[PDB]
Order: C-alpha cells, then structure tokens, then sequence
C-alpha cells in the first residue's frame, strides 16, 4: 500500500529493466492479458504488488516507470514487443543521438536538450502517485547518455522533492566487456556528483557476475541475455521484501537506516550464493541451512572483495517459503565461527531475518529453473574499498598523461575538476580505511 | 542510425572507391538497378548507412564523385559498378588538373567547391540524421590533396558537430609516376592534421612491397592494388555495416581510439594476404590469425609493430568460428610482450565478431590499429622532402601560382613537430 517510481536510463538500464519486469509480472502471475486473480477490475489491488502498478478503466496495471535512451535500439525492440503495450502508453521516451562514451555530451550538449521533457514526464506521472517512498533508478557507467543523464536527472529530482528518496542499482565497469576505455572516467565523473544527492546505491559488478555465468551456469558466451537474466534474479531477490508483501525490510527508508552507517558511505554489497545450473533436471538436493552455510565464500558476492578482511554494519536477509526460523537461529549459532565475520564495537548488531512465502517464480525457459529456497545477504561491508581502490589505480594510470582529456575538455567542462573529483574519492577511501 | 556522405576524388579515390563500392554492394547484395538481392534481413538492417531509397523503394547510395580530369567519368562508368552512381554528383572540371597545387588549391576549383558544397548540402537535407562524411582520396599530386583538402576546410567550416574520416594514399619511389609528390604530401598533412579527426595511412609502399615480395606479382598495376584496398576498407566498414558488441561508431571509434587530439594516424592491416585469385586457397585459422594480426608483412603501412607501442588497438573478426577461443588468444598475445601494448592505456584492445564471412574466404580478420609506429612513414616523407628542398626544385611553379616559401617551412616544422611528439609519447611510463 506504498507506491514508488521506477526508471531505466540508457540501453543498459533498459535491458536490465526488460529482463526484470517479466520476473515482476510473472511473479504475481501478471501476464500481458492475465486477469491477476486478486483484483476488483477497477483499481483492484493496493497489496504490495499494485504498489508499482496503476490501473486504467481496463484494470491494466500499467507500470509507473519510463525507459530512457537517446540512441534508439533496445527501445525500438520494446516498441515492437508486447512489453510496450503492458507499459503505460507514451510514458517511454525515444531519442535521436547518444553522447557515445563521453559523459559531457549527456551533461553539456545532448542530455540537457531532452532532460526537460524527461522531468516533465516524471512530474506528470508522479503527481498520479500519493505514497511514493522514493526512486528506483537503473543505470551504469559508459557514456554521457547513460552516466551523465543520470547525474543531471538526480540533480533535478533532488531539487524537486526534498523529502523523497532514491535507491541506486548501478553496473560497475569490467575489462572483459570493454565497449570503451573512457569508462572509468565516466564512473568517477558521475559518482563525484552522485553521493551529494544519492543516499543508497547498489553496484553489481558484471566482472564477478561474468565469472559466475561462465563457471556455474554453463553458458560459455556471456550474451546480453545471460548475465541479464541472472542479474534480474538478483534484483527480484533484493526487491522481494518491498515488492511482494509484508515482512522485514518494508521500506526504502528502512533500507537506508538499516544499511547507512554514515550519510556519505552508502555502498552495500549484495550476496546471492544459492544458484542452479539450468533447466537441467536434477543435480543434487539442498535445504535452507546449507545455503547460508555457503553464503560466506568471497567468490559468492556481486562485487569482487574479501569480506573476511573487513567489518560489517548490518545484514538483512530474505527467505522464500518453507518456513523454519528455528534452524535460522541455528544458523545464527553456526555463524559465530567468526572465520569470516567480525563487527564493530560501539554499534549493536542485527542479523535481521524476515520471511516471505513464495517459491521463486521465474521465466518459462531461461538459463535457470525451480528451486525451493534461497537467501541474500545485504552487507554494507567496508570491504568495497577494494573496488574503488582498483578503479583509482586504473584512473591514475590513464590520467598521468592527460589521456582523452580534450574529448571532455572541449565539450563544455574544464579539466581541473578531474583532480578535485579524484581527491574526493580519495577522501571516501580514507573514510573506509579509517572505519574500524 | 544516421546518414553519412561518401567522397571520392583524384584517380585512386575515384577508381578505388568504385571497386570498394562494388565489393560492399555485392556482399550486402543489392541489384545494380536496386532489386533486393540480399538473402537475409540482417543485411538490410543498417544498409541505410550507405544506401538510400529511390522513388520506388529502391537503393541509391549517397556518394560524391569529384575530380578534374574529365576522363574520370568514362573510366568510372567503364567499371563493373560504375553506372549506379547518382547522375548528378559527377561534378567535373574539364581543363585538367595536372598534379600541381594552387591551380585547384587556389586558382580554379575554388570556384567549384561552392557547387560541390551546394550539392552535398541538398543531398544531406533528406538524410534524416546526418552522421558525418566519408572522404576517400590520395595524398598525391594535385586533385586528391588539393580539392579534397579545400573541401575539408569548407565542410569543417559548415558542419563542426559531425566527425570527419579520411582514407589516405601515400605514394612512394617504387610505384611513383611523377616526382613532385613529397612537396604535395607535406603540403597536405599540414592541413590534414589541423583539420581532420582520424586518418587511414593506406601506404602504397609496403602494399606494393607485399604485391611484389610475397604475393609475387612483378607487374602490380592499378588492378591488384585496388583489389587489396577495396578488401581492407570494406573490412573496416563492416564493424559498422553489422551490429556487434563493439558497435563502434564514428564518434565512438574516435573517442575509443584517439588518445591525443593530434596523433590519429592509423595503421590498417589485413591477415589473409590475398591475390585476385579465383581461389581462396590458403585455409586460415584463428589461432594463426591472431598471430597474423601483427605480421609485418600483413600491414598496409611502412612500419614495424615490434618496433612500436600501440596507442590503441581495435580488431574486427568474421565468419562462423568460436568466440571464446579468440579471446583466449588475445589475452595470450597481450601477456607475452607487454611493451607492444602501451602502458598508459590498460586494456586498449577491443574485440568484436561479425556473422557473415568475407565474400571469398572462410574466416579472417580485419585489423584497425594505431601505434606510435606510424612515425616511420612520416619520417620517410620528411627525409625525401627535406632532401629535395635543401636545394630548390620546380619551386617556381608553386610560387608563381601564388604560394610562398614560408608556407613550406611552416609545413615542415609542423611535420617534424608531429614526429617529435610521437617519439616522446612512445617513451613515457
Ligand atoms: C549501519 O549499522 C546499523 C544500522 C542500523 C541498525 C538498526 C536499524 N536502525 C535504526 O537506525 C533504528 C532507529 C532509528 C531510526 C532513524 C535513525 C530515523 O529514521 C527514523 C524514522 C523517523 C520517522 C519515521 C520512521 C523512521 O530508524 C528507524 O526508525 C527505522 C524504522 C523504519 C524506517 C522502518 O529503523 C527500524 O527500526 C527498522 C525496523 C530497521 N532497523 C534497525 O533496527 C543497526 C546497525 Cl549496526
Ligand atoms: N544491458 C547490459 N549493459 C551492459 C552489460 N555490461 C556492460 N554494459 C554496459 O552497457 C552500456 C551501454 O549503454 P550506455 O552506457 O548508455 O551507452 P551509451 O554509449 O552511453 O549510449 P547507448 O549505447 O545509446 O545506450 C555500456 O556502458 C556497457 O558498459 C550487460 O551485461 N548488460
Ligand atoms: N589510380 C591510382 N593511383 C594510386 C593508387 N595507389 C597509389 N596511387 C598513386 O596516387 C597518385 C595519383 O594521384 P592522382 O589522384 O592521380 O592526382 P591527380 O592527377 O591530381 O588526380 C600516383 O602517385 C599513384 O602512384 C591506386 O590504387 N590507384
């Protein structure tokens, strides 16, 4: 009974959106034509499922969300596809020319041209809402129409709705799928003006996710329809508390407050150890305990880092059906082994556990299948310093000789802000190495 | 995506453009009169980049045939694909343009660049989105370095926003009819470098060297050389004609490949070295191909990759072959000799694969590189020109047409500045 807003920026933000929203709709059984067995045929709903859908005179439950993309490719496919019909008509916006791997075009030449139409759509659609907790945004680092449009859009939104929130689900650069090498410049050049408005972010490192899909999903070509299905499952798990119905981690405010140790440092790691091979029939059997028994290993996390070499802040979870909280507290006893766990002196610790009773509903025939149970660790661990450190290393190496600088300099922003942003992230990593 | 304008001038660009267009139109497979010959829709998904619909939903390209020797019209119409070009872009001067600047660079044809600009504008208007310009010519003699560079000046004056690509042809003592070339060369770069975006040093020297040493042709005429060039440039275009992971685009190609706003002298190469043979012959396999990518014989410019560090590396692959193994090979090449890839930029190499095989062979690769190594070509031009200029020669021609000598001196200074800059950028860490 608490609405929200979703948004998808770039061709990477729209792809994730597409691979996720089928999971959302099928999860409730919402087909393009389905009757949604819990309705009233006019606005019937207001359970947690409808907290993201607005119903027309047809009881259509059209998503309160937009897809944004200046270069038209994936969006055109959405238009041909049934998904656009499911979506609110004309909500989506189609562009004409991307910035193409240069933050400034989406921040100083191209993004500003249509950013007003974007925010106009935002306002008009938003005033249809009453109980919005905040913003759920999808983007990543690559170009100015996928990283800069986000920065500008956050600026405008944070101005417009001082009370509201915004959660970030961003995709981290990886050398393995390099479609540029300006990308680290993009990432820094955004995050240096994102913390000031964002309050809670999520980075899913495709590098690690690639490592997952290559090894343990038995797909040997990482197509932008493999990683995306897996990552879309990640999104369904994390959104599960809010999205399905009442449990722990009710609110986005609740996310912040149970993961923020400090307003600046809002980078929570996400964890999802329980996985399956494929539509393959049978491999073994697995219960609720063993899965968190194996949720410790450093190679079962969405971002490469050693959680054993750091301390946590708070750790929520979710579980799917098949309730047995007694064995959950038994797992709590088991995890005292401390061989990969350690906490902070002044702050009280909570392994908050909430339950939801739905087995994992998924796509008909994807690279994954039915299982009985799972659990996802949301640790805002200080260990994420490793990723920022590596990215700084790469950044300094490329910036020692003013690489590509003109490809930004002549595009409407000066050079020196590179240095101040670099020292900004230097302050942030200082804050990590201090905490503890 | 958007639309691009194709420009061909001189003789190499006029004839060489004809053969290139032949190759691409055949592989994309549309009838000479425009009947749909393509056998899969993926062919026609992007073909709007370089072909436009006629009044009856029928492809007509968007290209501009410019020259000043009147004989080019008949020589082009006498090729296989010579008819299909638009019968209004054959703008030709009739008084001949013997290989001397400032007759076309300054004296005449400056009258005609207004006409070519008018026609290119009225052409691009119907282009729903304009993406840039495709200019092919040869850095040799008058036309191809005269009208072409003036046209670059004009288009950069009128269309700053879009990008500009050049396919450049460098003559050399082996196959060189005329004599005044080095003068023309340096005169041309001294405008190119300050008025272009990225380049294609399609060397004749090493390319003849291939045709004569290993490809074993003792009589390489304008037949064979256009063969190789049409193959190479068509391959360069395929990354664009197809969809792909590295869907590199003009602006994107630049920004991924151009480290500093000057040093954009690319070094295209080709791994399956070929004749105009009726047979593909040589089976070529990918582990071998990756090794072949850097082969000195393979390259289309006069340089040693081993003696050079690459500023950026781009690769394109073709055919039905395993994607994973290629990546494995690429990681392997990077590891053995770290120095060949520059320390400044990590992970410079970018790899994509294209579904359709090149028409003729089974599986190959199309190199697009940029090392500091490109400096060897510019050093040969430097040496040759400065030798011919230490004492005067023919200088009355250019001077009496309205040139001077300070322009020559400033051009040579510009050149040696460029080569010094390359040398410096290949010695940092
Ligand atoms: C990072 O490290 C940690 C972080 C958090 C925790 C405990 C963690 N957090 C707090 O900071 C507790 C209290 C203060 C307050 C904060 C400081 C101000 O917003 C408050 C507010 C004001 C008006 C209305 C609603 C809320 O939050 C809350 O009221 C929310 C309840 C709502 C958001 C579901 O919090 C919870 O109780 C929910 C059920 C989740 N959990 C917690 O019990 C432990 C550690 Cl170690
Ligand atoms: N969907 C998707 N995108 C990915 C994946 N891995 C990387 N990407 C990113 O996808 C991005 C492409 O979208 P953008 O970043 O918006 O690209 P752009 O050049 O700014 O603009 P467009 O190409 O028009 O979207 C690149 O930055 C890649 O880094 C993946 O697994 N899925
Ligand atoms: N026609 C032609 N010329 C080439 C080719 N490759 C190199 N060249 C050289 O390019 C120069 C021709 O210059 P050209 O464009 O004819 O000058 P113009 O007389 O002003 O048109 C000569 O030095 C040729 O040796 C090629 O494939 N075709």
């Amino acid at each position: 009974m608490r609405e929200c807003i979703s948004i998808h920026v770039g061709q990477a933000g729209v792809q994730i959106g597409n691979a996720c929203w089928e999971l959302y709709c099928l999860e409730h059984g919402i087909q393009p034509d389905g009757q949604m067995p819990s309705d009233k045929t006019i606005g019937g709903g207001d359970d947690s499922f409808n907290t993201f859908f607005s119903e027309t005179g047809a009881g259509k439950h059209v998503p309160r969300a937009v897809f944004v993309d200046l270069e038209p490719t994936v969006i055109d496919e959405v238009r041909t596809g049934t998904y656009r019909q499911l979506f609110h008509p004309e909500q989506l916006i189609t562009g004409k020319e991307d910035a193409a791997n240069n933050y400034a075009r989406g921040h100083y030449t191209i993004g500003k041209e249509i950013i007003d139409l974007v925010l106009d759509r935002i306002r008009k659609l938003a005033d249809q809402c009453t109980g919005l907790q905040g913003f759920l945004v999808f983007h990543s680092f690559g170009g100015g129409t996928g990283s800069g449009f986000t920065s500008l859009l956050m600026e405008r939104l944070s101005v417009d709705y001082g009370k509201k929130s915004k959660l970030e689900f961003s995709i981290y650069p990886a050398p393995q799928v390099s479609t540029a090498v300006v990308e680290p410049y993009n990432s820094i050049l955004t995050t240096h003006t994102t913390l000031e408005h964002s309050d809670c972010a999520f980075m899913v490192d495709n590098e690690a996710i690639y490592d997952i899909c290559r090894r343990n999903l038995d797909i040997e070509r990482p197509t932008y329809t493999n990683l995306n299905r897996l990552i879309s499952q990640i999104v369904s798990s994390i959104t599960a508390s809010l999205r399905f119905d009442g449990a722990l981690n009710v609110d986005l405010t609740e996310f912040q407050t149970n993961l923020v140790p400090y307003p600046r440092i809002h980078f929570p790691l996400a964890t999802y150890a329980p996985v399956i091979s494929a539509e393959k029939a049978y491999h073994e059997q697995l219960s609720v305990a063993e899965i968190t028994n194996a949720c410790f290993e450093p190679a079962n996390q969405m971002v490469k880092c050693d959680p054993r070499h750091g301390k946590y802040m708070a750790c929520c979870l979710l579980y799917r059906g098949d309730v047995v909280p007694k064995d959950v507290n038994a797992a709590i006893a088991t995890i005292k082994t401390k061989r990969s766990i350690q906490f902070v002196d002044w702050c009280p610790t909570g392994f908050k556990v909430g339950i939801n009773y739905q087995p994992p509903t998924v796509v008909p025939g994807g690279d994954l299948a039915k299982v009985q149970r799972a659990v996802c660790m949301l640790s805002n661990t200080t260990a994420i310093a490793e990723a920022w450190a590596r990215l700084d290393h790469k950044f300094d190496l490329m910036y020692a000789k003013r690489a590509f600088v003109h490809w930004y300099v002549g595009e409407g922003m000066e050079e020196g802000e590179f240095s101040e942003a670099r020292e900004d992230m230097a302050a942030l990593e200082k804050d990590y190495e201090e905490v503890g | 995506m958007r639309e691009i304008v194709h420009i061909q001038a001189g003789q190499c660009g006029n004839q060489i453009g004809a053969k290139f267009w032949e190759v691409i139109s055949d592989e994309h497979g549309i009838d000479p009169s425009g009947n749909y010959v393509g056998d899969s829709d993926l062919q026609l998904e992007r073909i709007s980049v370089y072909y436009n619909e006629a009044s009856s939903h029928k492809y007509v390209p968007r290209a501009i045939l410019v020259d000043l020797e009147p004989g080019t019209m008949d020589s082009v119409r006498s090729g296989a694909f010579g008819h299909l070009f638009r019968p209004d872009n054959f703008i030709f001067g009739q008084s001949g343009a013997g290989n001397n600047w400032a007759k076309g660079h300054y004296t005449e044809g400056a009258e005609l660049v207004d006409s070519v600009l008018d026609v290119v504008r009225k052409e691009c208007e119907n282009c729903d989105c304009l993406q840039g310009f495709q200019l092919t010519h040869s850095l040799g003699g008058g036309t191809g370095s005269g009208m072409g560079t003036l046209l670059i000046s004009k288009v950069r004056e009128e269309y700053p926003d879009r990008i500009m690509n050049t396919f450049s042809v460098v003559p050399s003592p082996k196959v060189s009819d005329t004599v005044v070339e080095p003068y023309n060369a340096t005169l041309s770069i001294h405008q190119l470098v300050e008025n272009t975006d990225e380049t294609y040093c399609i060397d004749n020297e090493a390319l003849y060297d291939i045709c004569f040493r290993t490809l074993k042709l003792a009589t390489p005429t304008y037949g064979d050389l256009n063969h190789l060039v049409s193959a190479t440039m068509s391959g360069v275009t395929t990354s664009l004609r197809f969809p792909g992971q590295l869907n590199a685009d003009l602006r994107k190609l630049a920004v991924n490949m151009v480290p500093f706003p000057r040093l954009h002298f690319f070094m295209p190469g080709f791994a399956p070295l070929t004749a105009r043979g009726s047979q593909q012959y040589r089976a070529l396999t990918v582990p071998e191909l990756t090794q072949q990518m850097f082969d000195a014989k393979n390259m289309m410019a006069a340089c040693d990759p081993r003696h050079g560090r690459y500023l950026t590396v781009a690769t394109v692959f073709r055919g039905r072959m395993s994607m994973k193994e290629v990546d494995e090979q690429m990681l392997a090449i990077q590891s053995k000799n770290s120095s060949y890839f520059v320390e400044w930029i990590p992970n410079n190499v970018k790899v994509a694969v294209c579904d359709i095989p090149p028409r003729g062979l089974k599986m190959s690769s199309t190199f697009i590189g940029n090392s500091t190594a490109i400096q060897e070509l510019f050093k040969r031009i430097s040496e040759q020109f400065t030798a011919m200029f230490r004492r005067k020669a023919f200088l009355h021609w250019y001077t009496g047409e309205g040139m001077d000598e300070m322009e020559f001196t400033e051009a040579e200074s510009n050149m040696n500045d460029l080569v010094s800059e390359y040398q410096q950028y290949q010695d940092a860490t």
